[PDB]
């Protein structure tokens, strides 16, 4: 099934490896830099410390230990809703131009 | 009065200044070298080699 | 009352700028070459003015004032095949510097990126008068083709190679103009490189992961500074070993023949680091369009950071997408394979089909791809 | 209720004339209550330097006592009535008016015309008010918008009388003499230059009758001003110690009646106003509103447009920081020459209604309506009814607004006046540079 | 992108159209005048004299 | 609406001298303060 | 852009130790080994497939070159 080449890739890309759970690895761009400012507090912490480890990990050349690899399935997605809205209303923004 | 018709036919917009600065460019140049060229003709007639190339 | 490295106005930029630069934790070997090239250019300034010393562009002594280097002058050999051999290995690093800047999203970064594909032209323009400066058979005969190779531009053509060339062939006006445009052109990149810093230092830098780490910055000066000065060793290394084991390793030797306008050589071919566009001008069988194929494969660095769609800024978490850039660089060698060899059966195909795939890994098959697992990460 | 059909409904401004020239005109709509007032066509800019600031001083004695009326006892009348008595007298136009009951609109007619004719110019009431004159110019000067806008008006109409303040030179205030008053109020009080607006429940019938009744005993059936020129100059006051630094640009703008004024009040419309305590904030189509938001380097700007008979000041004036002028006059400007060059439609819509807008909820209430109806009689000729400006309003397109900017704004010499730290206000130089684009 | 063409942008493009071209007419003066063009200066009255 | 209100307030900054008994006339409340802020319109209050 | 600009960080602590006090090659081999292994792993089936094949292009290459040289029967 489709999930399979899903957790393939997932598998494959290697920020599991580090700890990272997708949206660490976010290109950050304006709409992302205002997604990661809109973050509560608890969130932006978390994901400040987890790029802390992979940025030290990295310079090691080094991984986590196989079992604290973030699962597919524990990928949780903490940024696809502030970014989504970010992106909306930048549509909005955008339209209103027009 | 002559220059204000002027200014507000082709020197209000930037463009028109362009324009204007190119063609006058484009003229003045012709303008310039055939004085020039006279008056130096005029001051050294007759011992350039344009004075004496039709006698031989 | 104040530290004299943060209180000297000249010493504020070359603290901001090497000391107290906020660089990147978690940066690989791959941002070393960004010192290389520098020192390097230093080492063709310092070499290129010592030729310059004992040197005169002219078609009846050039090639004499070289040997004369070679030969008579103390340690001639050593400054001239020192300086050979380092722009070579400054165009090996220009090519690992482009393919980092590729790899982990640098071209973000825009300006420095433009600046830098501007650097990239200057530099090979640099190393074309160079190789033209020896005055040999295959100097005179690249130099003749590669200016010929103007022509193929309309209505301008004719009159554009007339005006390059300083007459009606190369001679001793090409030669005469060649040299100082060669003198002027290295400081043109010094300062076009502190611009480039300059735009740099205003976006910090790009780790390997690619995330931001504007968090994790560290001090340069007991850093890299120590690991460039490993970096520039190893480059000396390799250069070292160039220059005294095989100072002719990476050139043609019919270049020593004195250059002669009445025998065409067997073949040629240009430096190594050229013959990756010149494959790609014999390619493409219309003048005019191999003219226009050899300027857009180095233009098409300015369009990468529009073709980018993936939504991760670096390489190092796209599998799929590395394979795509591998396979650029082996088509970029086997580029450069093709234009070595002649024009002939199994060598007419092979550039063909290296030059389209070259271009559509960078046009076409890398955003589709990065479409692919956009898609693949439910994003 | 289709709007067009409410600007339709609306009560006319009923307009008659008596013999000795007095435009009496009434509102009567609905309302149990007035305002009455005498618009006089009098100001600072029908004096002279030795005269300057006497109308200011014959408004503040027209209050305190007239022959019939000898001191308090006029404010016994108005207060005890519930009217609220008040003047106001600018560069051009001078008005006492009474807010009163609408019942009681009679005795009011009858107190003003007490004011305006039989005056009291009491000479020991002239030095007590001297003395107020003083200080209420002192006061006046920690009035930093005042001060900045009669800077602009002296360093652009320089060398005329409309450069004269309402208020006249410190000097003048101490020399001003009775017999000056009297000329003055014997010399631009006359009957012809009276309009007599009354707005609420006053039937037109009854006021004419009133002002006949009154106003009768006056002027019989020439000071006609001199056509002032415009200056492109600036006052700098460098004051370092005021907090924020007032700056106020404008161009010579329109006459009062030039049809041009309804193209450009759009085009200001466009500008807007912004200050620190707004809403929306770093949301308005106002891209100066948007900037300044973004970045807090506004702390209060307006567009004004200031528009005497002749000609008239259209500009804009800021307060900021003293480090934020420079980059204030660089969006103003730019902002300025993108509405001359390329204005679109959709923002002159919005300008369009926001005209709309100030129009209609201007003319709301007897003191703003009688007001409107002064003006408009002395100044436009006669009550240009809000129908008319609806259809002014409408045919006003982007090709007019770019036109009309490109005629008023596009290279043309401003003027300026900063007040309070203003150094880093760009020289008249760049400014004048500022208002034309090489990319045009 | 699509952030490019709809209501707005097509009026800005007409309000700009004249200015635009119009430097261009500038620039292809410029050109031929620097350049020299023979070609164009061919069908020009005063300026046949220089060749 | 259009209308900035009347009064363009500056934070940092001093009010009007007053040093007038005629201007003094009225500043004393009669009624409760009401603030009211807007969108579009200044803040300002009445008393 | 230089230090203090550039972040908000809370609750992360960070220990380390001198350079005087912790051995510059601290067991060299016996990690590093096993290290370059893994790494080699992980990137040897997505950086070599084009090179090889690279390879074999370039040596089929080579003899179609030089058996166009040779002869032919007539
Ligand atoms: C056995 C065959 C060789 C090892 C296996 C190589 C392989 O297949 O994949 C490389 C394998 C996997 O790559 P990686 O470890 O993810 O690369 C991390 C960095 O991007 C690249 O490595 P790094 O930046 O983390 O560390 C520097 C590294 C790599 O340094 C370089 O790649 C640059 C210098 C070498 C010359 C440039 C052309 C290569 O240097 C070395 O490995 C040896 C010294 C090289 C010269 C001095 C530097 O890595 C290694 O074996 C070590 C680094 C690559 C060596 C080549
Ligand atoms: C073509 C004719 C020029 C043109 O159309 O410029 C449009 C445009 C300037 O925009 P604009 O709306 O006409 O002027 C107001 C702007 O806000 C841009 O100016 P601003 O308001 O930011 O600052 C005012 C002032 C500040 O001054 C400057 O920006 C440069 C002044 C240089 C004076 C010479 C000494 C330094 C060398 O601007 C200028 O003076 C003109 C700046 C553009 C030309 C600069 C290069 C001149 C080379 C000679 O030019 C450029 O953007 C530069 C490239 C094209 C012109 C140079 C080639
Ligand atoms: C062509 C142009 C010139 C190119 C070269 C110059 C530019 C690049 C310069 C790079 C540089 O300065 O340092 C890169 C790179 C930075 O990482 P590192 O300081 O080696 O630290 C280990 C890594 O964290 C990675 O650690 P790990 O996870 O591989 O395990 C620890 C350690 C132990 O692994 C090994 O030693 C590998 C086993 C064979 C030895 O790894 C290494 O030493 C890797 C480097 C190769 C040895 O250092 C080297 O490549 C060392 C120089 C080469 C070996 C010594 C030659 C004498
Ligand atoms: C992590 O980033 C960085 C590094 O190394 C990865 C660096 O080494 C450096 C430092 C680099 C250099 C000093 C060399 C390259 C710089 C230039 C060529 C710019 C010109 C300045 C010079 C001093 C060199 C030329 C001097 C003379 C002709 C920088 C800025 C950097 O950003
Ligand atoms: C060697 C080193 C020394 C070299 C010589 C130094 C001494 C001479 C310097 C040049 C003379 C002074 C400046 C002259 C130009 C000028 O007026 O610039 C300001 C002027 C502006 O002056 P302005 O502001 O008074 O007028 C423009 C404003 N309006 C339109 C409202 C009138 O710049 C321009 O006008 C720019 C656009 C037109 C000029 C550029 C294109 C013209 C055509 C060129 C040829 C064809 C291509
Ligand atoms: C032979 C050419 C390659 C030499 C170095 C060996 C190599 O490529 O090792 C693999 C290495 C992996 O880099 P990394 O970012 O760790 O990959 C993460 C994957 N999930 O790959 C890299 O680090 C990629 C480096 C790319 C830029 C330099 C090499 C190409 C130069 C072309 C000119
Ligand atoms: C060399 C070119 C001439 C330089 C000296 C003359 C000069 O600077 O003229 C002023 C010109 C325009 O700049 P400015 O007057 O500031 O107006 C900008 C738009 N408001 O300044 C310029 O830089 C314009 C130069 C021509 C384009
Ligand atoms: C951008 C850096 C430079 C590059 C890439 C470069 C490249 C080259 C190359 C490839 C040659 C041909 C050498 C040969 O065939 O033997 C050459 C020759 C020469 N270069 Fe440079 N050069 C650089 C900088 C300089 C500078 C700054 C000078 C002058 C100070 C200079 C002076 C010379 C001279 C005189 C020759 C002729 C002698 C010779 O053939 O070696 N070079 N250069
Ligand atoms: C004259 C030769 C050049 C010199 C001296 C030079 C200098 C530098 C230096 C010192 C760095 C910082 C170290 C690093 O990040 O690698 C750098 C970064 C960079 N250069 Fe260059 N460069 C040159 C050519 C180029 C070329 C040809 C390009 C590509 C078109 C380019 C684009 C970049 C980019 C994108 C970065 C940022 C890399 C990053 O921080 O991730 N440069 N340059």
């Amino acid at each position: 099934w489709l999930e399979g080449i899903r957790k393939w890739y997932y598998n494959a890309a290697g920020f599991n490896k580090l700890g990272l759970m997708r949206d660490d690895t976010i290109y950050e761009d304006d709409d992302v830099k205002e997604a990661i400012r809109r973050l509560p507090e608890n969130l932006y912490n978390d994901r400040v410390f987890r790029i802390k480890r992979a940025l030290d990990l990295t310079m090691r050349q080094q991984i986590l230990p196989k079992e604290q690899w973030t699962k597919y399935e524990e990928d949780k997605f903490y940024l696809e809703p502030y970014l989504k809205e970010v992106i909306r209303e930048r549509k909005e923004r955008e339209e209103w131009a027009k | 009065t002559l220059t204000a018709r002027l200014y507000s036919l082709l020197f209000r917009r930037t463009s028109t200044f362009a324009l204007t600065i190119a063609v006058g460019a484009l003229f003045f140049e012709r303008a310039f070298d055939q004085g020039a060229d006279a008056i130096y003709e005029h001051i050294n007639q007759g011992k350039l080699w344009k004075h004496i190339k039709h006698k031989y | 009352m104040t530290n004299i490295r943060k209180s000297h106005p000249l010493m504020k930029i070359i603290n901001n700028a090497f000391i107290d630069l906020p660089a990147p934790s978690n940066i690989s070997s791959w941002w070393n070459f960004g010192s290389l090239l520098g020192i390097c250019l230093i080492l063709q300034i310092l070499t290129g003015l010592f030729l310059a010393m004992h040197y005169t562009s002219d078609t009846t002594t050039a090639f004499s004032s070289v040997t004369h280097i070679c030969r008579d002058v103390n340690y001639g050999w050593v400054i001239r095949y020192l300086h050979a051999n380092g722009a070579s290995m400054f165009f090996i690093c220009l090519f690992i510097h482009v393919g980092r800047g590729l790899y982990y999203g640098s071209y973000m970064f825009l300006e420095t990126w433009n600046i830098g594909v501007v650097l990239l032209f200057t530099v090979m323009a640099t190393a074309f008068m160079g190789y033209v400066l020896p005055w040999g058979q295959m100097s005179f005969w690249g130099a003749t083709v590669i200016t010929n190779l103007l022509s193929a531009i309309p209505y301008i053509g004719t009159d554009l190679v007339e005006w390059i060339w300083g007459g009606f062939s190369v001679d001793k006006a090409t030669l005469t103009r060649f040299f100082a445009f060669h003198f002027i052109l290295p400081f043109i990149i010094t300062a076009l490189a502190a611009v480039h810093l300059l735009f740099l230092h205003e976006t910090g830098s790009n780790n390997p992961t690619g995330i931001s780490s504007d968090m994790d910055k560290i001090p340069f000066h007991p850093y890299y500074t120590i690991k460039d000065i490993l970096g520039a060793l190893f480059m000396m290394l390799i250069l070292l070993i160039l220059v005294l084991f095989s100072p002719d390793l990476l050139g043609d030797p019919d270049n020593y023949t004195p250059a002669n306008p009445l025998n065409t050589p067997p073949h040629i071919k240009p430096e190594w680091y050229f013959l990756f566009a010149y494959a790609i001008l014999r390619s493409i069988p219309n003048k005019l369009g191999g003219v226009l194929a050899l300027v857009a494969s180095i233009l098409i660095l300015i369009l990468m950071p529009m073709l980018h769609t993936s939504k991760q800024r670096s390489m190092m978490f796209r599998p799929l997408s590395q394979c795509l850039f591998w396979m650029l660089v082996a088509d970029l060698i086997t580029l450069t394979w093709i234009g070595g060899q002649p024009v002939e059966h199994p060598f007419i195909i092979i550039g063909q089909l290296a030059s389209i795939l070259y271009f559509l890994i960078i046009l076409v098959l890398m955003p589709i791809t990065s479409i692919i697992e956009n898609n693949l990460l439910k994003w | 209720a289709t709007y067009a059909q409410a600007l339709q409904s609306v009560p006319e401004t009923q307009v008659s004339q008596l013999d000795n020239g007095l435009r009496v005109a009434s509102e009567q709509s609905s309302q149990p209550t007035c305002t009455v007032g005498v618009w006089i066509d009098a100001g600072s800019r029908y004096e002279n330097e030795k005269n300057n600031g006497a109308g200011y001083f014959v408004e503040h004695l027209a209050f305190k006592g007239t022959k019939n009326r000898p001191g308090s006892a006029l404010e016994k009348e108005v207060e005890s009535m519930g009217a609220h008595l008040n003047a106001y007298s600018t560069r051009e136009h001078t008005a006492y008016y009474i807010k009163a009951l609408s019942k009681d609109l009679p005795k009011a007619v009858e107190l003003l015309a007490d004011i305006v004719q039989n005056c009291s110019l009491e000479d020991s009431q002239i030095e007590k008010e001297r003395d107020v004159i003083l200080q209420e110019l002192q006061e006046n000067d920690s009035s930093m918008r005042d001060v900045v806008f009669d800077y602009l008006h002296a360093t652009a109409f320089q060398g005329t009388p409309l450069a004269q303040s309402v208020e006249g030179p410190s000097e003048n205030v101490r020399k001003l003499s009775r017999a000056d008053l009297t000329e003055y109020v014997s010399q631009h009080y006359k009957a012809p230059r009276m309009v007599l607006a009354a707005a609420g429940g006053v039937e037109h019938r009854q006021l004419l009758d009133l002002a006949q009744k009154h106003f009768s005993s006056l002027s019989g059936t020439v000071p006609a001003f001199t056509p002032c020129r415009f200056t492109g100059s600036e006052i700098r006051h460098r004051d370092d110690a005021l907090p924020l630094a007032h700056v106020a640009i404008a161009v010579e703008g329109p006459g009062w009646a030039n049809p041009d004024n309804v193209p450009l009040q759009v085009a200001n419309a466009i500008i807007g106003h912004y200050d620190s305590t707004y809403g929306g904030g770093t949301h308005m189509s106002s891209t100066l509103a948007s900037v300044a938001a973004t970045r807090k380097l506004c702390q209060s700007f307006q567009t004004f447009n200031i528009c005497y008979a002749e000609t008239g000041l259209l500009g804009a004036h800021f307060v900021c920081d003293n480090m934020s002028i420079d980059d204030m006059m660089f969006f103003l400007q730019g902002q300025w020459m993108r509405l001359c060059t390329s204005a679109t439609e959709s923002e002159v819509v919005r300008g369009k209604n926001i005209l709309r807008n100030a129009l209609v909820s201007h003319l709301d209430g007897t003191t703003p309506v009688c007001e409107d109806i002064g003006r408009s009689l002395l100044t436009y000729g006669r009550r240009i009814p809000l129908a008319e400006w609806e259809s002014r309003i409408a045919e006003v397109d982007a090709s007019v607004v770019r036109e009309v900017c490109s005629k008023y704004f596009y290279d043309q010499c401003p003027a300026v006046a900063g007040l309070g730290p203003i150094e880093q206000l760009p020289d008249y130089n760049r400014i004048r540079s500022g208002m034309f684009w090489l990319r045009f | 992108l699509s952030r490019f063409l709809g209501p707005r942008y097509r009026e800005l493009a007409r309000n700009w159209i004249p200015t635009a071209s119009m430097w261009g007419a500038v620039g292809a003066v410029g050109l031929v005048w620097a350049t020299d063009w023979r070609l164009i200066l061919d069908w020009v009255p005063y300026i046949n004299g220089k060749f | 609406a259009a209308l900035p209100a009347t009064s363009e307030s500056p934070v940092l900054d001093a009010k009007r001298s007053f040093l007038c008994r005629e201007s003094l006339s009225g500043q004393a409340a009669g009624r409760p303060l009401v603030a009211s802020v807007g969108l579009n319109v200044p803040a300002s209050v009445r008393y | 852009r230089e230090f203090g600009h550039l972040t908000r960080m809370r609750h992360v602590i960070t220990y380390s130790l001198s350079p005087f006090e912790q051995r510059a090659f601290p067991h060299y081999f016996t990690k590093g080994i096993p290290n370059v292994l893994r790494r080699t792993r992980a990137c040897i089936l997505r950086v070599a497939p084009p090179f090889v094949v690279f390879y074999l292009v370039y040596t089929w290459g080579t003899q179609e070159f030089e058996k166009s040289k040779r002869k032919n029967p007539a």
